[PDB]
């Protein structure tokens, strides 16, 4: 609960109204069945046993069934995702230097010394080499995003 | 190695 403990009364509001959507019949507690009938109205066919995996995925307790507090882990566990992803391109904005959509060594020296890294000019060299998969000298967005995705 | 610089880099901002 130490993920859901993070979230705001606000926040969890909002999740009980997501929750609510699964738990059609408001026992508080979501079921295979209920999962089955939310992904049919996606416009998938899901089979009992994949349904019983997207459940367990959740099923923090091994019930078989996602309860609010499960359902609330959840979700603090998308939303820390969402954060990172736009620490990631918040970051990027600002490597970026003139905003050209490509992170160059120059630039990369730059940022990193007026942010008080003492990195040497080989390390920055080093940094661009790393993260520029196509070859073209410097890191387009997705080069940094994937050079920022956990291992 | 790089990712860990870009890491702490991202931190100071
Ligand atoms: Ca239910
Ligand atoms: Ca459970
Ligand atoms: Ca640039
Ligand atoms: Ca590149």
């Amino acid at each position: 609960n130490a993920m859901a403990d993070q979230l705001t009364e606000e926040q969890i509001a909002e999740f009980k109204e997501a929750f609510s959507l699964f738990d059609k019949d408001g026992d508080g507690t979501i079921t295979t069945k209920e999962l089955g009938t939310v992904m049919r109205s996606l416009g998938q066919n899901p089979t009992e046993a994949e349904l019983q995996d997207m459940i367990n995925e959740v099923d923090a307790d091994g019930n078989g069934t996602i309860d609010f507090p499960e359902f609330l882990t959840m979700m603090a566990r998308k939303m820390k995702d969402t954060d990172s992803e736009e620490e990631i391109r918040e970051a990027f904005r600002v490597f970026d230097k003139d905003g050209n959509g490509y992170i160059s060594a120059a630039e990369l020296r730059h940022v990193m010394t007026n942010l008080g890294e003492k990195l040497t000019d080989e390390e920055v060299d080093e940094m661009i080499r790393e993260a520029d998969i196509d070859g073209d000298g410097q890191v387009n967005y997705e080069e940094f995003v994937q050079m920022m995705t956990a291992k | 190695n790089a990712q860990k610089k870009y890491y702490n880099a991202m931190k100071k901002l």
